[PDB]
Formats: structure tokens, C-alpha cells, sequence
């Protein structure tokens, strides 16, 4: 029910299907090209995982055509995940930073308020006084 | 925040007198009190304002008065119809500033007269349901001062009887008493005599109206 | 042609709610002050809270603080006297008055125009219809009345017969009694030829519960 | 379209200009090179997409030496297009939390002002009163 | 006591946990794998150093399965450090930013206020004045 | 020109200092070690490259010891210019938030300060009539 | 901006005299009026300040009084060191409180003296720069009101001399009034017979002092 | 023991610069106001501009408005008047003055202590020593004097014989001439018997040019 969860923990399940159709559909088509050992799929699970974060080895890795299109798909989502797990966090503490903030505008504001109207408090203050001055002076 | 103190509670006078009403306050208003004269029924009418001149249409008879703190509504020549309640307000707080006080009603005072009797058997159909009410009726007289008292075959009746007066009359200035004797049918019907004793400030010998039950 | 008009007055269990109007029609309340002003019912007047609506001001009494709730709308033209945790003392008639504001001498008149009042009942007795009695008459000079007898709450109006009989009229005040309801009879004197010549009626609305009612008068 | 789709579908297309470039000029300049498999541009494409994201697999690079200068321009295009879509992501998200920047001071200023109003009015009413326990009074 | 030495110095040694806990676990399960060089610890070290900051060479790699599950663990905390650094050129480039906002808002609050305040004193000379003429001239 | 091409082009010429300890330090240790072809300065020039952007290809790298600590600076550096790049332009742009904040300043200042002290004016205003409704209807 | 207009410039009149000065303001002041008598030379000495009460230590022959907007001070019983310049100034405005009027100066009215005439040739090393003055003096007379004009070789002269005369004195009260007829050398040359015309309140014949050039 | 210093005054070509400052002695001018007031050389009473510092105002005269700014310290206790482009007509002797603010009955009392005033003297003309010329007699009765006649800035003292030849002694008011140096004559009538037999001299002193000087009379 948190579109927090279900904004953070919705696009991080949507990663696993970049992560399933990684080592999915370029292991498929890697299955029989010159140089493939990301012909099985259990195997070349180690393909997606330096794609996404772009750590790049190069035990598993395709030499195909539509093995290639699979694969600009993987790290494409890497650094989708990177922006999003910095936006999860940048959200947390600036939600404590947001919360001294309050803090500030609270004792800014409680001292613009309570201070501040003692003034018309005085305002009418030293208007009572000359309605007396005339009449306590006068009838 | 001002409080108010009017005098008296009421008065009693006849026409043509002259009355005064004095209203004294808790703190210096300088002017701001007003005079309103209410009308049973309707509500309060304007009559003085700064507490020295009067409303744009009210009788000249009225006039008022200030010692600063002390003020005093005044009808000279008081008329026949100047029979209401006085309520003196002031205007000069500022919690405000509407104060006003306990007021003056002002009766008029005629000669005693004797409460004019007349008897009411409970209706049938008020006997269809399940209790009988008898009603006594003085009519138009004057001390409010009336002491009606019920008697069902000549035994006197007690804490059932209500009653409730007119206010007096802006012509007749009589004051109009109501006693009203309820018993459930059963008890109404365990008797035959139904009698509504009339004492009085004007009354030689004690009005007693009474009537004979189903004839 | 100024007037005022109060409306809104009603019957209320206690710690309930309601909202007057007092709805405005000679001036603009919008250079004007507005006051509440409830008398109690049968005891003397009581000020409420008024509101001066030019000065962004409102005041109330100190009979009433966190339940009462003066306020003015003036596109529209009326004030409104806001009642919350209605106690059961709050029965009153209700009326509205208007005082020229702070501004040249005006301010100087009192209440200058009060309109005629709202009926507050607070009580948790709840409506009831009770029903009139004939009252025959028996013997140049006759009384005859009716009785509306167990009603509730106040008031009722009783008028002979379309304004047919208007002097010799009594109609007293009504009595509370030890049930809970409000009992009153009027009364008429008339002439003793007028009994089988004239025919007499009282008309009785209770407007409070919804009975309408006439009822011939014969000895 | 919508300017952010003019400012980032649009540093995507001038992405794949760095992509038509560096498969196409440093797989041309390594047709000889003492070690060259980067030597044809369709099998050579492999090469830019290790680059920028800077995977780096190994099936496909240079030993020339205007074939690594035209290499060096591939990398730095690739984190040229995760900051722009760092601050695109930064723009819509700031532009709702900007939603709330406005919608915010706007409320407490406005109502502030016109706290500060009532006791302006405070004194008109203030003045005209004494204005009247005045000249009235005395005439 | 900085607390951004505390939180930046603190998970950048919680970081080097990730990089001993990658050449140290991954390289134990890499003894005896069929084509297994990350068998040594102190030769696989090379290996999570490519990892984190996701550089991948390749010279030294798992391909068991456990060997793996214990690789990924490094590439995250990489991303870890980098954004942990960020928010630590960003507790001192705005902490003069908050010299900034500090010194603007105070100058201009306080100096409003005392502009507020000014007023007033407008008033009190004003109402003295008037009381002078009050009552001092009648008496 | 401030503390941004000072802070800017002042850690990105230190960057410089990891690219120059990085095929200077780890290419002459690599100079005879089993599978050394980082030997030559010249040659292991693409080393440095792959390591701060962390590409990674892997036709240059080490296998020694203190060929790999000073390896690891470099990467490290690849990043630090990459929150470098990032404080730059957030530089520009933010000096563009500071600039439509100068609007706004003004433009709430002025209609705080002419429309503001314009109260005071009337201030004055409503006291000048009643030292004159007392001296003109008094003396 | 209140103005305010003093009376008169000044007057004459012997000691133990009465002597009133009015002022007229321009608008309503209340009583926020003040007077200063100055005796040359010293600064300003406070008499009255509200238009109506006098300073802490002021001899008891001066009085306020106020017509609303006309002010005037008055000195019964004129003593023989009242002589000064008098200033009346107001302070309710709120331009500020200050404003004085065109003040009004007392001088002492005595018995007609005499005062002689006696010129004076332009001394030698006066000539020895580039400019020679004549100059006449009348010595110790009363009125003030003197005509002195020049006549070199009989011809009136123009413009070129410059008067000034002495305050009234503390025991002759007599004005001396001085008269320089400046001319250069070359222009005092050109001539021979300066002589000093005087006119006079009190001269029959005008004393007419002179010289001719080197005798 | 109160008391008022006015200190500064001074010469000053025309479109000048001065700073007074009024030096206050006997109450803190915390709770005071200093007025500035000018009276021109041998014109009348001018006030310029004053300044309350209890409440945070001032106030300057029409006569002088983007030129003159009276200021005050209270940590120290002083009064400043600013004058800025001086014009020609700003020459003046400048007092200083208190007047308690508004607050309790002391306002009614209005300037109650002045001070001595500073001259302050706005003129192209530049500072000159005296030249004094002696003014030889002729025929009881004989009248001979000085003539201090071309010198800059005002004032000059001119005393017969350090307050020997006190009576007789006529110095008139110094005349400033169209050429910007002021002159002025001192003349003294003595008997015919003391030209031979008494000796008369003269006392000059200016100040401002720091020259004095004394000439004898001899016929």
C-alpha cells in the first residue's frame, strides 16, 4: 500500500525481468554462435550481472545479431536501478532534513506568532489608555 | 468588562404620574447607555440613546438623566399606553458593547376590583380520552392578588389545581387568573360537586361559580 | 425600508446544533454591525455576540465562548449566529439588532432596529400534539373559550375564525404542567343572543408539531 | 515533443552518434593492427557498447594508436548520458516536489499577510472608535 | 565530532568488508573449478577491485555457483561508496551553501523585523505625542 | 569563475595524478611478471583508461603485487571526476535557481517595502486627524 | 509646515514702560508656543513655554497670553537690562516643534545726545599697497538714523562706501555710526578735496568734516 | 550640572563638507531630543534640523533637505549635524538645543538649554592674516583709531592696550567687502592733552590666521 514500495519495490521486481530476459533471450541466441559459452542458461547467468552494472568480464558473452539488441537492454537497466536506489536514500535523510526544517520553521514561526501578536495586545494597549484619557478627563 | 444595575425590579403608578427609572453602572461608560421599552410579545423598542437625547420618533414625555455613572430614564406625564418593560443598555465597553439590566416593568395601579368568575365543565370528549380537566375563570380584575380554591362536593382539593394570569391589559389594565382542576375521569366521576371557591382584594363575599355534573 | 428577519430557531436536544439567520433588508450589512440578542424565555434580555463586519470583528458574550459562533456572509446579505454544544439553559428568543458602525455619529444610537426573534427550544423532550377542548358557556353577557391542552414545545396562536372575533378575546399564557407539556385556554366574552344566533370557532395552529385546528363553540 | 523528450530523446540520438562513430572509425582503423578482430564495423559494434557503459568484455578492441583516441571519446560519452538522465529524473521528480514548494509558501504567505492585515484593521476600527468618543462627544 | 566522517569514512570501511569478502569467499569457492585462476586469495584480489567499481577485466573470475552469490554482494556496494561520497562533496559545498543561507536570511529577517519595528516606534512618538496633547493642555 | 573551475578543474587536474600513477607505477612493476604486457608506458597507456571508467577490456593489466595497489587509486579517481562533472554542472544550473531567486527576492522584497511602508503613511495619516479633531474642535 | 509672523521688528521705549509683543501663526498651534530673548552676543534665553507659564527663573514682569493663534508677550514694569532681541517660537508642528518668528528687538528710548563728525585721510602705508581709504565717523548719537555721504572735490560719490554702526551703548546709549570710502591710489590721486557729509535727526546745519590730499 | 558643547564649526569653501557635534553634559540623550539651530551673522534665529533619539527619528528643516543629516551616538553622548554641499548662505552661528521628547509634561517646556554655537563660515575666500592701519587725529576732545581692513575669516579682537584704554573705545561690527575679506575700524575718542602725553595702541588679534599684532598712534 506504499507507493513508495510500490514505487521502489514495483520497479525493482520489474528488474528482474531484465535480469530474467537477459540470461533468458541473449543465452538462447547464444546457444551455437563462433564463441559461445553463454549457450546454457545457468551458466551464462554471469552475462546480465557484468551487463547491468556494466562490470564487463568476459567469460559469457554474445557474438550474435539479435543476441546484441537483448543485451544494450541489460545495461540500460543497470543504470536504471542506480538512480532509483540514490533517490530511496536521498529520501530517507532528507526526510530528517525536511524534519529539522520543521523544527526550524516551527520555532521561527512560534516566534513570529506569540511575540508578534503581543504587539496588538499592546496595540490596544495604548489605545485604551487615551479613551480614558479623554473621558476620565473630560465626562 | 461593565456590569449594569437598573432600579427598581418594577413599580406600580397611574396614569398622568411622573416615573423615574435609575440605572447605575460598575464603570465609567461616558454616554453610551440606551433606554429600550419592551412590549410583552414583541421585541425591545429605542428610546434614549447617548444617554441624553432621544430617538427619532418616540413621545416627548421621555427624558434622560447621567451622573456620570448614575443614569435615569424620566416620563413626565406618564400616558395610557406606556405600559411595558424597561431595559436600560450601555455601549461604551469594548467587550462589545451590548450590556443591559435587569429591567424595570412598569404596571399600572387602579382602583381594587373583585375576580369576576365564571366555571368551565370538562369537556365530553376530554373524557373520551383518560383524564377530566375543570377550569375556573376570573375574568378582568385588578391587585393580581386572587386566591381561587377548588372544592369536589364541598371538600377542599389540593396541589392539582395550576394557575397562570393575562398580563395586564393595555385598556383595562386587569389582571386575568386562570385555575385549572384536573382529575383523571375515574376520580371525576367518584363525585358530584364541583365548586371553584373565589377570594379577593374586592370581593364583599367570596364569588363561588360552581356547576351540577351531566345536567 | 429596513427590517430584520431571524430565522432558524427551533427545537434542539441539548448539546446539539443550530444556525440562526438573520437575514437583512434595508441596508448593507456590509457598513453595519450585527447583534444577538436572545432573551430567555420569560426572564429578562440577554446579549449574545455581535459582528461588525466592515472591521474584520466579531464579539461574543461571556455567557458563551467555545459554543457560539457569530459570522457574516455579505454577497448575500445576513449574519449568522452559529450555536454548538447547545446547553439546556440556551432556550431563548432569539433576536438580531443592528447599530451603525465606528463611523461618523451613527454609532451613537443604541440597537437602533431589532427584528421580532427565533424561538430556541433546547430540550431533550421530544414534539408532541395535544388536542382542543370546547369550552361551553351557560347562563347580555357570555364566556366561552376552547383549551389546547397537552402541547409541546411552545408556542400555539389561537384566533377566533379568520379574524372574526377580535374583542372579548383572552388568551392567556401558557402553563407548563408536571408532564412536560404546555397547556393554555382562551377565553371570550360575548353577548348572551350571540349563543344561538352567532357561531363561535377558535382557530388553533401549533405549528411546532403539525396540527391545524378550528372548533365550533355552541352552548 | 515535450522539451524533456527534445532534451533527452534527443542526447539518445546524439548517443547513437557516438555509437555509429565508434564502430565505424576505430573498427576501420584496426584493419591491420598486429591483433585486429575489430577490423569489420557490423562484427566491431560490440566494441562501443563495452566502452561507454564501460563493461568491457574483450572480444573486440584496438592496439592502434589513432584507433584508441577515437576510443577514449566512447567512455565519455557513455557517463555524458547517465548524468544527463540523472538530472532528467531530478527534473520531474523536483518539478512535483516543486509542486509542493509552491503550493506551500504561497498558503503561508498569503495567509501570513493577511494576519498582518487583521491587525491593520485592528486599528481602523481602533481609530474610528476614538474618532467618535471625540468631536461627537465634545459636539 | 563530524558526523560525516561517521557516516562517509564509515562506509567506505564498510565498504573495504565488501572487498575482503570478495576475494576471500569467491576465491575459496574458486579452487578446483573447471577453469579456475581466482584459486589464491592473495592473486584474487584483482578480482573484486573490478568489481566494485565494475571495471571488469577479466583476468581473474568465478564460474561456480557459490562463487557468484558472493560476487554480486561486491558490485553492489561499489555503487554503495560512490553515492555515500557524493552525499559527503554535498555536506561541505552546502554547508557553505548553509553559510549562505544563513547569512542572507538572517540579514533580511532581522532587518525586516527591525523595519516592522521602526513602524512601531512610528507609533509610540505618535501616541506620546497625542497623549500631550491631552490632558496636558485641559490641565 | 569562482571556487567551481577551482574546484572543478582543480580535482580533474588531480584526476590527471591517478592517470599518471596509474600507466607509470603499476606498468613498470609490471615489467617482468609471468604475462606482462603493461611493461611498456607507451603500450600500457590503455590500461588507465579501462580502469577509471571502469570499461575494463583486458589486452593490458597486471598480475603483480604492487602493481594492483596502484591500480585501485586509479578506479577511484574515474569516479571522483564523475562527482566532479556532477558538481560542475549542478554549478550552472543552480546558478540559475540563485538567479531566478534574485527575481523572486526582489520581487517579493519591493511589494514588501513600497506597498508595505505605504501603511505607516497612513498611519501618520489617521493620528494627524484626531491632533486635529482635538485643537479644531478645542482651541 | 506652521509659519509664524512676529510683532513688530522692533521698538523704542523707556524703562519701566509696558511693552507687548504680538505673533500670529499660520495655523492652529494649542499653546506650543515659546519665547527667547536674546541679548547679542550670548545664545537665546527661555521665558515662557507653554504660550501661558514662564521658565524656572525669569523676573516676574513677563507674561503670556494666547488668542487661540495670536500670541503676545508683555513686559510690565520694563527694567533697564530688558534690552534684547526677542524671539517667539512655536513647537506643535511635526515638521519638527521648531519655527521663531522675524524676531522683535528692544531698544531704549532716551533723550536726544550729540555726536561729532571727524574724517580720517587714507594712511600712508595704506598706499603703500595698492588701495587708499577715506573715512568718516560719527561718534556717539542717537537715533540711528544717519545719512553720511562722501564728496570728493565736491562731487558725490557712489556705492563705494560701506557703513556700520555700534550697538546702542550701556551707559550713553548713543549709535555711532562709521562710514569707509574706499578708492584705489591711483583714483584718490586723481583728486584733492575729500570731505564727509552728514545729515542728522539732530543737526541744524549737516556737520560737514574734511581734508584736502597731503595738508 | 547641565550643559550643551557645540564643536566643529569651522571655514569651509562653498559645496563643502562640516560635521558639528553637539556634546551633550547633564542627561543622557537617550531620552532627549537635539535640535540644531542657526542663527545667520547678524540676521535672524534659524532652526535646521533636530533629532529625537528616543523614538528612532529626525527631522530636518525645509530650508535644507538632501544636504544636511543630524545623526546621534548614544554610546557616546553626542549630537551630529552633517552638512554636505554647503552653500554660501550656510554661514552661521550653530547652537544646539534639548527639549525633553514626548514624554510626561517635560515636552511642554520647549528648547530649555542651548549651547554657545560653533561659527561655521561657507566662503571661497581664503584665511588672512590682519593688516592694521593706524588712523592719526587732528584739530579736549580728539578721536583716533585703528582699521584691521583686509583679513579672513570673522572675528578679530581689538583692545586699546591689554584693557588700558577701556572707555571712549568704539570697535564697530566688522563689514565683509565685495572682495570676500572682512574690515572693520576701532576708534576712540580721548582729550587733546593725551596725544602728546598719553600713548595710544592698538591690540589686534586675529585668530584664525594665528596673527595678533599692535600698532602705536602716532600723529
Amino acid at each position: 500500500s506504499a507507493l513508495q514500495w510500490r514505487a521502489a519495490g514495483a520497479a525493482t521486481v520489474l528488474l528482474v525481468i531484465v535480469l530474467l530476459a537477459g540470461s533468458y533471450l541473449a543465452v538462447l541466441a547464444e546457444r551455437g554462435a563462433p564463441g559461445a559459452q553463454l549457450i546454457t542458461y545457468p551458466r551464462a547467468l554471469w552475462w546480465s550481472v557484468e551487463t547491468a552494472t556494466t562490470v564487463g568480464y568476459g567469460d559469457l558473452y554474445p557474438v550474435t545479431l539479435w543476441g546484441r539488441l537483448v543485451a544494450v537492454v541489460v545495461m540500460v537497466a543497470g543504470i536504471t536501478s542506480f538512480g532509483l536506489v540514490t533517490a530511496a536514500l536521498a529520501t530517507w535523510f532528507v526526510g530528517q532534513e525536511q524534519q529539522q526544517q520543521q523544527q526550524f520553521v516551527r520555532h521561527s514561526e512560534k516566534a513570529a506568532e506569540e511575540a508578534y501578536t503581543r504587539t496588538t495586545r499592546a496595540l490596544h494597549e495604548r489605545f485604551d489608555r487615551l479613551e480614558r484619557m479623554l473621558d476620565d478627563n473630560r465626562r | 468588562d461593565i456590569q449594569m444595575t437598573q432600579s427598581p425590579s418594577s413599580l406600580s403608578a397611574s396614569v398622568g404620574d411622573r416615573v423615574t427609572i435609575t440605572c447605575r453602572a460598575s464603570q465609567d461608560v461616558n454616554t453610551a447607555v440606551a433606554w429600550y421599552q419592551q412590549k410583552p410579545g414583541k421585541a425591545p423598542k429605542l428610546l434614549i440613546y447617548s444617554a441624553s437625547f432621544l430617538e427619532s420618533g418616540v413621545p416627548s414625555r421621555f427624558s434622560g438623566s447621567r451622573s456620570g455613572t448614575d443614569f435615569t430614564l424620566t416620563i413626565s406625564s406618564l400616558q395610557p399606553e406606556d405600559f411595558a418593560t424597561y431595559y436600560c443598555q450601555q455601549y461604551y465597553s469594548y467587550s462589545a458593547p451590548v450590556t443591559f439590566g435587569q429591567g424595570t416593568k412598569v404596571e399600572i395601579k387602579r382602583t381594587v376590583a373583585a375576580p369576576s368568575v365564571f366555571i368551565f365543565p370538562p369537556s365530553d370528549e376530554q373524557l373520551k380520552s383518560g383524564t377530566a380537566s375543570v377550569v375556573c375563570l376570573l375574568n378582568n380584575f385588578y391587585p393580581r392578588e386572587a386566591k381561587v380554591q377548588w372544592k369536589v362536593d364541598n371538600a377542599l382539593q389540593s396541589g392539582n389545581s395550576q394557575e397562570s394570569v393575562t398580563e395586564q391589559d393595555s385598556k383595562d389594565s386587569t389582571y386575568s387568573l386562570s385555575s385549572t382542576l384536573t382529575l383523571s375521569k375515574a376520580d371525576y366521576e367518584k363525585h358530584k360537586v364541583y365548586a371553584c371557591e373565589v377570594t379577593h382584594q374586592g370581593l364583599s363575599s367570596p364569588v363561588t361559580k360552581s356547576f351540577n355534573r351531566g345536567e | 425600508e429596513v427590517q430584520l428577519v431571524e430565522s432558524g430557531g427551533g427545537l434542539v436536544q441539548p448539546g446539539g446544533s443550530l444556525r440562526l439567520s438573520c437575514a437583512a433588508s434595508g441596508f448593507n450589512i456590509s457598513s453595519y454591525s450585527i447583534h444577538w440578542v436572545r432573551q430567555a424565555p420569560g426572564k429578562g434580555l440577554e446579549w449574545v455576540a455581535s459582528i461588525s463586519s466592515y472591521y474584520s470583528s466579531t464579539y461574543y458574550a461571556d455567557s458563551v465562548k467555545g459554543r457560539f459562533t457569530i459570522s457574516a456572509d455579505t454577497s448575500k446579505n445576513t449574519a449568522y449566529l452559529q450555536m454548538n454544544s447547545l446547553r439546556a439553559e440556551d432556550t431563548a428568543v432569539y433576536y438580531c439588532a443592528r447599530q451603525p458602525s465606528y463611523h461618523m455619529y451613527s454609532w451613537w444610537v443604541a440597537l437602533d432596529y431589532w427584528g421580532q426573534g427565533t424561538l430556541v427550544t433546547v430540550s431533550s423532550a421530544s414534539t408532541k400534539g395535544p388536542s382542543v377542548f370546547p369550552l361551553a358557556p351557560s347562563s347580555g353577557t357570555a364566556a366561552l373559550g376552547c383549551l389546547v391542552k397537552d402541547y409541546f414545545p411552545e408556542p400555539v396562536t389561537v384566533s377566533w375564525n379568520s379574524g372574526a372575533l377580535t374583542s372579548g378575546v383572552h388568551t392567556f399564557p401558557a402553563v407548563l404542567q408536571s408532564s412536560g407539556l404546555y397547556s393554555l385556554s382562551s377565553v371570550v366574552t360575548v353577548p348572551s343572543s350571540s349563543l344561538g344566533t352567532q357561531t363561535y370557532i377558535c382557530n388553533v395552529n401549533h405549528k411546532p408539531s403539525n396540527t391545524k385546528v378550528d372548533k365550533k363553540v355552541e352552548p
